[PDB]
C-alpha cells in the first residue's frame, strides 16, 4: 500500500483516481438509463 | 622589421629564444562560436547536429513526418553600429528548410503521398562580432567559459569523514553529459548501494536485478568458483595456488606428497611457490572448512525436484549432507577471502529484499516515484527510460570517451546510453578500488574538468528550445489537418527564440562586457567560471576546488583570479593554453628527441602531460639543442623533481606559458609575492584610459600583442600607402601586389570617435600613421583607448621616490605633485548616457518642450525651441537637458495656499516640470543627441533636424566613399592603360569616366580593363543602394517599447581629472589613494632642481613583498635616462653618426639577450623618427620569468650616468635641505583605477523612502541611506550611547511621524526629538498575525 509514502496532492489525486476502470460504450449506456 | 615597429623598439632583455609565437589571444571565442554556426556537412557540431537530434519528427502515427533538409542564416537587418544605437540585438534570421512528408494508410512500405518542402523561420541567432563579443538589447556582452566536470565515470571516497571509525568509503558515479545520476557506494559494512540521482539507496544488486541477471548470474559475474569435486569420501577440492595467498591455515595440505605446512602457521609466498612447484590440483580438505562458505548455484535435487540449497546460501555440514543423499558430483563455491576478494557483492544480495526482475523493477519505481502504486508496465518503462533510452539520455562523445577511458576500454567511441557492461564494469572497478587494485579519481584534476564555451552553451539552448518546439510539431501531427497544412504552420518561432534569448541575454555567463581598457576585454573573453548552469555554486564551493592543481600549470593562470568570495572559481586561461577537441586544456610542448630539444611542438592535455617528464623553460640549452646541463629540473608525475637529460621528454615552450595574459604585463612578476601578483593582475584591468596614452617604459613585451589581438586599434588588412589619413579615416593605397584582379585596390579605416564603453569611459581612435607613410599588413593604422602606436598603454610613467613625506603616504596613501594635474597626465573622459523617456499616461501625453512652469528663462537658456539642449552646450548639475512636462490634475488645495493663491491670483500648473536634468555635481559637455519617436507621433523640429543631418551625412559618407573607390579603379585603369598601348599624354586628353569606353589590344589588358569597367558599375550601383538602405532606415519610425511616444538620449562628455581620493595602483599590487595633491616648489627634488611626481611609501614594499615594483623603478630611471641622453643630443642637434652610435650602444646592452637591433641597416631619416621616439625615454621589455637581471639594470644605469645603487640625493621642497639618506627615485607606471571618488561620494539628509517599510531606500542613484547595520547597532549598544541608537532607529529611519516633526525641530533650532514606533514593527505586527498569531502590545 502506498498510503503515507508521498506529500503530492497530484499523485494522490492520481493514486485514487486511477481506482475506477474506464466504461465501454456499453457501460455509459446503462449507467445514463440508471441516471 | 616592420614599418610600425621600427618606430619605436622596445629593448628586449629576455634571453630565451620564442620557439612559438603567441597566439591569436580570442580563439576560444572565435573558434567556438565558429563551430556553432557554421555548416557541418556531418553532424557533429552546432546547428546541424541540434537539428539532427530531434529531426525527422514522427507523430504517434505513421501518417505524416516532419524532416529537417537544410539551414541557413540570414543576413541581419541592422549592422552592429546601429544594434547598438537602436538598443537592439545583433542577430541573424535562421531559415530552416523542412519536408512535411505524408505517408498514406496501408502499404509494407509506407511510401510518400506528397512532400510539402518550405522554409520555415525558426527565431534568430545572436551573432558574434569580429572581437568576440554579442551586442544583445545594445550592450556589448562577453559569454564567458564554462570549467564543469566532464561527463563519465568518477571514482571517490569519503576518507574517514563518516561512522566515526576513520574507515574510508568507496563511491563511484556516473555523470551524463544529459540525463540522470547513477551513484555507486559503500556503507560503513562493506554493502554496495545503488543510488539515482541522488535519491534513497537501494541494494546495488536490485539494478543488477533490473537487468534480466538472476542471482547465479551476478554470482558468476562478481566471482570466482571454488569447486568442490568430492569423491566417494576424503572431500577432494580444486585448487589455484595463488587462491591461497595469506589463507589462514584451516587444515594442512598433503598432495603430490605429504605435508607442506602443518597448522598454526599462515601461509607465506614460499608455501604457494613450492606448492606450485609441486604442482598440486587437488586437495583433500575437513569437513569444518567447508563449513560457512558460500554455494555459488541453485543446487536441486533429481528425486523429489525442489530446491536443496539456492545461490548464496552459507553452506554447513547439513546442506553438504544433504546434497550427498542426491549424489552431486561438483558443488561450486564463491571464492572470497579478505583484503584480495571480498564478499560485498554477496552480503549485498543478503540484504536486498528483491528476488527477481519484476521485485527489482518496482523497487526502483517506490523509490523513484513513492506514493504511486507500480504496474509493471510503467515500472518496467521508468528503468528503460532512466539510463537506456536516447531521448533522456546522453553520456555524450566526451561522456563516452572518458567512461571508457577509465574503464580501461580500447575504443573510445560508443552509444551515449549505458549498457548492463557499462554498470557491470563499474561496479567491478568500484569492487577493485575497494579491494586495493586502483585508487580514487582527483575530481579537481584538469583530465577530469572540461571546458564548455559559447558555441555549446548556445547550442544545448538551441536544443532545448528545438525540444520544446518538437513536443507542438508532434502534437499537431496527431490531428487530421494533415492535408492542407505546410511546415510553416505547425512551427512556432517564439519558444525557439526565447531559449536562445534566455542564455544570450539572462545566462550567469553571459556577463556585461569589462571594457575599461584593452585588457579588460580580452581578459573578459578569456575567462573560464567554475559557476554557472551546471557548475558550482559560489557559496558551497569548498576549499579544495578554489585552489591550484599542479595541472593548472600551463592551462589556467594560477594567479589571475578574483580576491572575493569566489576565488579559484572564476580562472583565467594562460597564454598558450587551448581547448581539445573534447573540451579539455591542453598546453604546447616542445619534444625532446635524442636530448636535442626539437621545435617541434605538441599540445599535452592534463593526462597525457602527467605520463612524460617535462624539462622547465628555465632549463639552458646549448646552440644545438642540447642540454648544457646533464641535471635538468623537471615536472613528471605532478610532482617536481631532478632528472637526467636523457630521461626529459618535453620542455616548456616558453617561460610565460604558465601565466594569463594579465600577469604577463607585470613586469619582475617573479620578484613579487604572488598575493600581491593577484592584486596587480586584478588591477590592471580596472585602468581607466587617460588623454594621452604612454607606453610603459619598462614593460614585457605582451603590449603589442594584448593591443592588437583586441579590436580596439585599426590594423592594416592588406599593405599600401597610406592614400588619406584623418582624425577619422584613414585610406590606404594597396599595393599592387596584394590587390585582387577587378578591384579598387583601396582600404578604407573608418575610425571609432568618442564613444561610450559599458563603464561609461570613453573609445576613440586616434591614427598613428602619417600622410604617405608606407604600411605593412597587420601593422597597426590607429590606436585604440589606452595604446600607445599599437602597443597597450594602460597607464602614465610617473617618477616616484620612494620616502615618507610628512604622513600624506602614510598606510597606501599617495602624494601627487601638481604637474600630474598640470599636465592632465591622469585627466580620464567619461561619458554619460542620459535619456528623457516621454510615455503616455492616463492623464494624457507627457510632452517634450522648452515651456516648463516654475522654471526661468535662465535656466532654458541652452533649450532649443523643441526643449532639447544643444549639441556642444556646457551643462553643469541641475541644468535642464531636455524639458518635459507631465499632465497632472486634481491638486487638491490645503485652505491656506488656496488664500495664497486669491490673493495674488496666480493660476495653477495643470502640468509639473518633468524635465531631465544633469546629475548633481556632474558637470560636462553635450557631445549628441538621439531622439527616438514612435510611429505616428510626429518628429519636432529637433527630430527633423537630426535627421536631416543625418541623411545627408549617410549620403556624404557614401559619396566619399564612393569618390574614394572610384579614384582607386581609375589609377588602376590609367595604370593598366600605360602598361600596354600607352595613351599617357591622351588619357588626360580623353574625358575621365569614358577610359572606359577604350577597346585595347587583349592579351590579357583588355580583360583587365574590362573587369575594372565592370566594377566601377558595380561600385556605382552598389552606392546608390546602400544610399536608399540608409536613407529608409532613417526615415523610418523607431520601435519603442509600449507606452513610450519618445526618447531622448543625451551624451555628456566629462573630463575627470585626478583629485584626492582617486585610486592609483602600479602593476605589483601597489594600490593606493591620492591624498594630497602637492605644490610643485614643495615636491622633493634632485641636484638639478627636477621634482618628483609621485612620493610612495617604502613601509609598503617590505611586508606586501613586491619588490617588482624597486626594480621596475630601478629600471625606469635607467630606461629614461636613456631618453635624457638621446633627448639631449637631439637638442643639441648632434650628427646622425652620434645618435646611431649612442642608441646602438643602448640596444646592445645586456647579457646575451636575444634580439639583435643594427642600426646600420636604418636609415638617417629611420635613425631620427627612432631618436624621437626615444627621446621620452627608451622603452624597455622584461619577459616574465625571463627578464632582466640587476647587474643588466645597473649597467643600463651606468649607461645612462645614473647611479647604479638607483638611488640619489633629494632635497627637502620646503627648507631646501637635504633628506639624510639616499631615496630610490625612478619611474614606475602607474594606472588610474575606476574607483574615482566622484563616484563614491554621497551624501543624504532626507530623501524617499521604501513603500512597505517606509525606511531609506538604497543607493546613491536613489539617493539613499547608509545602512545602520546590526553590528553598528552593537557598537552603539557597547557605548552607552542609547539616544543616538533611537535615533538611528525610529527619527533617522522609520519612525513615519517622527522624522517630520524632527526635521521641523531641525528647522526650529530644537534638537529634540519626540520618537515613536518605527514603523517596521507595525509591518512585522501584521506579518505575524496575517499567520494564525494573536501578537499584541500589552498597553498597561
Ligand atoms: C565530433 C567530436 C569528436 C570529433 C565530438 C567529441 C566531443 C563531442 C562534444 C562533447 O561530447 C560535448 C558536447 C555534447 C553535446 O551533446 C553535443 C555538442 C558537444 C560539444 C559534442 C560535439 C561533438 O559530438 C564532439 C566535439
Ligand atoms: C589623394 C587621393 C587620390 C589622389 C584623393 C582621391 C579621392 C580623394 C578623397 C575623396 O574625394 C573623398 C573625400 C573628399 C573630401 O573633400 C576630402 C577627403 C576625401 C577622403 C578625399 C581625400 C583625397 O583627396 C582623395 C583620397
Amino acid at each position: 500500500s502506498e498510503i503515507g509514502r508521498t506529500t503530492d496532492p497530484v499523485r494522490m489525486y492520481m493514486r485514487e483516481m486511477g481506482t475506477v476502470e474506464l466504461l465501454t460504450r456499453e457501460g455509459e449506456i446503462d449507467i445514463a438509463k440508471r441516471i | 622589421y616592420s614599418y610600425t615597429e621600427k618606430k619605436r623598439i622596445r629593448k628586449d632583455f629576455g634571453k630565451r629564444p620564442q620557439v612559438l609565437d603567441v597566439p591569436y589571444l580570442l580563439s576560444i571565442q572565435l573558434d567556438s562560436f565558429q563551430k556553432f554556426i557554421e555548416q557541418d556537412p556531418e553532424g557533429q557540431y552546432g546547428l546541424e547536429a541540434a537539428f539532427r537530434s530531434v529531426f525527422p519528427i514522427q507523430s504517434y502515427s505513421g501518417n505524416s513526418e516532419l524532416q529537417y533538409v537544410s539551414y541557413r542564416l540570414g543576413e541581419p537587418v541592422f549592422d552592429v553600429q546601429e544594434c547598438q544605437i537602436r538598443g537592439v540585438t545583433y542577430s541573424a534570421p535562421l531559415r530552416v528548410k523542412l519536408r512535411l512528408v505524408i505517408y498514406e494508410r496501408e502499404a509494407p512500405e509506407g511510401t510518400v503521398k506528397d512532400i510539402k518542402e518550405q522554409e520555415v523561420y525558426m527565431g534568430e541567432i545572436p551573432l558574434m562580432t569580429d572581437n568576440g563579443t554579442f551586442v544583445i538589447n545594445g550592450t556589448e556582452r562577453v559569454i564567458v567559459s564554462q570549467l564543469h566536470r566532464s561527463p563519465g565515470v568518477f571514482f571517490d571516497s569519503d576518507k574517514g569523514k563518516t561512522h566515526s571509525s576513520g574507515k574510508v568509503l568507496y563511491n563511484a558515479r556516473i555523470i551524463p553529459y544529459r540525463g540522470s545520476w547513477l551513484d555507486f557506494e559503500f556503507d560503513p559494512k562493506d554493502n554496495l548501494f545503488v543510488r539515482i540521482d541522488r535519491r534513497r539507496k537501494l541494494p546495488a544488486t536490485i539494478i543488477l536485478r533490473a537487468l534480466n541477471y538472476t542471482t547465479e548470474q551476478i554470482l558468476d559475474l562478481f566471482f570466482e568458483k571454488v569447486i568442490f569435486e568430492i569423491r566417494d569420501n576424503k572431500l577432494q577440492m580444486e585448487l589455484v595456488p595463488e587462491r591461497l595467498r595469506g589463507e589462514t591455515a584451516s587444515f594442512d595440505i598433503e598432495a603430490n606428497g605429504k605435508v607442506y605446512v602443518e597448522k598454526g602457521r599462515r601461509i607465506t609466498a614460499r608455501h604457494i611457490r613450492q606448492l606450485e612447484k609441486d604442482d598440486v590440483k587437488l586437495i583433500e580438505v575437513p569437513v569444518e572448512y567447508i563449513a560457512g562458505k558460500v554455494v555459488a548455484k541453485d543446487y536441486i535435487d533429481e528425486s523429489t525436484g525442489e530446491l536443496i540449497c539456492a545461490a548464496n546460501m552459507e553452506l554447513s555440514l547439513d546442506l553438504l549432507a544433504k546434497l550427498s543423499q542426491s549424489g552431486h558430483k561438483r558443488i561450486e563455491t564463491l571464492f572470497t577471502n579478505d583484503l584480495d576478494h571480498g564478499p560485498y557483492i554477496s552480503e549485498t544480495l543478503r540484504v536486498d529484499p528483491t528476488n527477481d526482475r519484476l521485485s527489482a523493477l518496482v523497487e526502483i519505481y517506490r523509490m523513484m516515484r513513492p506514493g504511486e502504486p507500480p504496474t509493471r508496465e510503467a515500472a518496467e518503462s521508468l528503468f528503460e527510460n532512466l539510463f537506456f533510452s536516447e531521448d533522456r539520455y546522453d553520456l555524450s562523445a566526451v561522456g563516452r570517451m572518458k567512461f571508457n577511458r577509465s574503464l580501461l576500454r580500447e575504443e573510445i567511441e560508443g552509444s551515449g546510453i549505458l549498457s548492463k557492461d557499462d554498470i557491470i564494469d563499474v561496479m567491478k572497478k568500484l569492487i577493485d578500488i575497494r579491494n586495493g587494485k586502483g585508487e580514487v579519481d582527483d575530481i579537481d584534476h584538469l583530465g577530469n574538468r572540461r571546458i564548455r564555451s559559447v558555441g555549446e552553451m548556445a547550442e544545448n539552448q538551441f536544443r532545448v528550445g528545438l525540444v520544446r518546439v518538437e513536443r507542438a510539431v508532434k502534437e499537431r501531427l496527431s490531428l487530421g489537418d494533415l492535408d492542407t497544412l505546410m511546415p510553416q504552420d505547425m512551427i512556432n518561432a517564439k519558444p525557439i527564440s526565447a531559449a536562445v534569448k534566455e542564455f544570450f541575454g539572462s545566462s550567469q555567463l553571459s556577463q556585461f562586457m569589462d571594457q575599461n581598457n584593452p585588457l579588460s576585454e580580452i581578459t573578459h573573453k578569456r575567462r573560464i567560471s567554475a559557476l554557472g548552469p551546471g557548475g558550482l555554486t559560489r557559496e558551497r564551493a569548498g576549499f579544495e576546488v578554489r585552489d591550484v592543481h599542479p595541472t593548472h600549470y600551463g592551462r589556467v593562470c594560477p594567479i589571475e583570479t578574483p580576491e572575493g568570495p569566489n576565488i579559484g572559481l572564476i580562472n583565467s586561461l594562460s597564454v598558450y593554453a587551448q581547448t581539445n577537441e573534447y573540451g579539455f586544456l591542453e598546453t604546447p610542448y616542445r619534444k625532446v628527441t635524442d636530448g636535442v630539444v626539437t621545435d617541434e611542438i605538441h599540445y599535452l592535455s592534463a593526462i597525457e602531460e602527467g605520463n612524460y617528464v617535462i624539462a622547465q623553460a628555465n632549463s639552458n640549452l646549448d646552440e644545438e639543442g642540447h642540454f648544457v646541463e646533464d641535471l635538468v629540473t623537471c615536472r613528471s608525475k605532478g610532482e617536481s623533481s631532478l632528472f637526467s637529460r636523457d630521461q626529459v621528454d618535453y620542455m616548456d615552450v616558453s617561460t610565460q606559458q604558465v601565466v594569463s595574459v594579465g600577469a604577463s604585463l607585470i613586469p619582475f612578476l617573479e620578484h613579487d609575492d604572488a598575493n600581491r601578483a593577484l592584486m596587480g593582475a586584478n588591477m590592471q584591468r580596472q585602468a581607466v584610459p587617460t588623454l594621452r596614452a604612454d607606453k610603459p617604459l619598462v614593460g614585457t613585451g605582451m603590449e603589442r600583442a594584448v593591443a592588437v589581438d583586441s579590436g580596439v586599434t585599426a590594423v592594416a588588412k592588406r599593405g599600401g600607402v597610406v592614400q588619406y589619413v584623418d582624425a577619422s579615416r584613414i585610406v590606404i593605397k594597396v599595393n599592387e601586389d596584394e590587390m585582387y584582379p577587378g578591384e579598387a585596390g583601396i582600404d578604407i579605416y573608418n575610425l571609432t570617435k568618442y564613444t561610450r564603453s559599458n563603464q561609461n569611459t570613453c573609445i576613440n581612435q586616434m591614427p598613428c600613421v602619417s600622410l604617405g607613410e608606407p604600411v605593412e599588413r597587420g601593422d597597426v593604422l590607429a590606436d585604440g583607448p589606452s595604446t600607445d602606436l599599437g602597443e597597450l598603454a594602460l597607464g602614465q610613467n610617473m617618477r616616484v621616490a620612494f620616502m615618507p613625506w610628512n604622513g600624506y603616504n602614510f598606510e597606501d596613501s599617495i602624494l601627487v605633485s601638481e604637474r600630474v594635474v598640470q599636465e592632465d597626465r591622469f585627466t580620464t573622459i567619461h561619458i554619460q548616457e542620459l535619456a528623457c523617456v516621454s510615455r503616455d499616461t492616463k492623464l494624457g501625453p507627457e510632452e517634450i518642450t522648452a515651456d516648463i512652469p516654475n522654471v526661468g528663462e535662465a535656466a532654458l537658456s541652452k533649450l532649443d525651441e523643441s526643449g532639447i539642449v544643444y549639441i556642444g552646450a556646457e551643462v553643469t548639475g541641475g541644468d535642464i537637458l531636455v524639458g518635459k512636462v507631465t499632465p497632472k490634475g486634481e491638486t487638491q488645495l490645503t485652505p491656506e495656499e488656496k488664500l495664497l493663491r486669491a490673493i495674488f491670483g496666480e493660476k495653477a500648473s495643470d502640468v509639473k516640470d518633468s524635465s531631465l536634468r544633469v546629475p548633481n555635481g556632474v558637470s560636462g559637455t553635450v557631445i549628441d543627441v538621439q531622439v527616438f519617436t514612435r510611429d505616428g507621433v510626429e518628429k519636432d523640429k529637433r527630430a527633423l533636424e537630426i535627421e536631416e543631418m543625418q541623411l545627408k551625412q549617410a549620403k556624404k559618407d557614401l559619396s566619399e566613399e564612393l569618390q574614394i573607390l572610384e579614384a582607386g579603379l581609375f589609377s588602376r585603369i590609367r595604370a593598366v592603360l600605360v602598361a600596354g598601348g600607352v595613351e599617357a599624354e591622351k588619357l588626360d586628353k580623353l574625358p575621365r569616366d569614358r577610359w572606359l569606353e577604350l577597346g585595347l589590344t587583349d592579351e590579357e589588358k583588355q580583360n583587365q580593363l574590362e573587369q575594372l569597367a565592370e566594377q566601377y558599375d558595380e561600385l556605382k550601383h552598389e552606392f546608390e543602394k546602400k544610399l536608399e538602405a540608409k536613407r529608409r532606415k532613417i526615415t523610418q519610425g523607431d520601435d519603442l517599447a509600449p507606452g513610450v511616444l519618445k526618447i531622448v538620449k543625451v551624451y555628456l562628455a566629462v573630463k575627470r581629472r585626478i583629485q584626492p581620493g582617486d585610486k592609483m595602483a602600479g602593476r605589483h599590487g601597489n594600490k593606493g589613494v591620492i591624498s594630497k595633491i602637492n605644490p610643485i616648489e614643495d615636491m622633493p627634488y634632485d641636484e638639478n632642481g627636477t621634482p618628483v611626481d609621485i612620493v610612495l611609501n617604502p613601509l609598503g614594499v617590505p611586508s606586501r613583498m613586491n619588490i617588482g615594483q624597486i626594480l621596475e623603478t630601478h629600471l625606469g630611471m635607467a630606461a629614461k635616462g636613456i631618453g635624457d641622453k638621446i633627448n639631449a643630443m637631439l637638442k643639441q642637434q648632434q650628427e646622425v653618426a652620434k645618435l646611431r652610435e649612442f642608441i646602438q650602444r643602448a640596444y646592445d646592452l645586456g647579457a646575451d639577450v636575444r634580439q639583435k637591433v643594427d642600426l646600420s641597416t636604418f636609415s638617417d631619416e629611420e635613425v631620427m623618427r627612432l631618436a624621437e621616439n626615444l627621446r621620452k625615454g627608451m622603452p624597455i621589455a622584461t619577459p616574465v620569468f625571463d627578464g632582466a637581471k640587476e647587474a643588466e639594470i645597473k649597467e643600463l644605469l651606468k649607461l645612462g650616468d645614473l647611479p647604479t645603487s638607483g638611488q640619489i640625493r633629494l632635497y627637502d621642497g620646503r627648507t631646501g635641505e637635504q633628506f639624510e639618506r639616499p631615496v630610490t627615485v625612478g619611474y614606475m607606471y602607474m594606472l588610474k583605477l575606476n574607483h574615482l571618488v566622484d563616484d563614491k561620494m554621497h551624501a543624504r539628509s532626507t530623501g524617499s523612502y521604501s513603500l512597505v517599510t517606509q525606511q531609506p531606500l538604497g543607493g546613491k542613484a536613489q539617493f539613499g541611506g547608509q545602512r545602520f547595520g546590526e553590528m553598528e547597532v552593537w557598537a552603539l549598544e557597547a557605548y552607552g550611547a542609547a539616544y543616538t541608537l533611537q535615533e538611528m532607529l525610529t527619527v533617522k529611519s522609520d519612525d513615519v511621524n517622527g522624522r517630520t516633526k524632527m526635521y521641523k525641530n531641525i528647522v526650529d533650532g530644537n534638537h529634540q526629538m519626540e520618537p515613536g514606533m518605527p514603523e517596521s514593527f507595525n509591518v512585522l505586527l501584521k506579518e505575524i498575525r496575517s499567520l494564525g498569531i494573536n501578537i499584541e502590545l500589552e498597553d498597561e
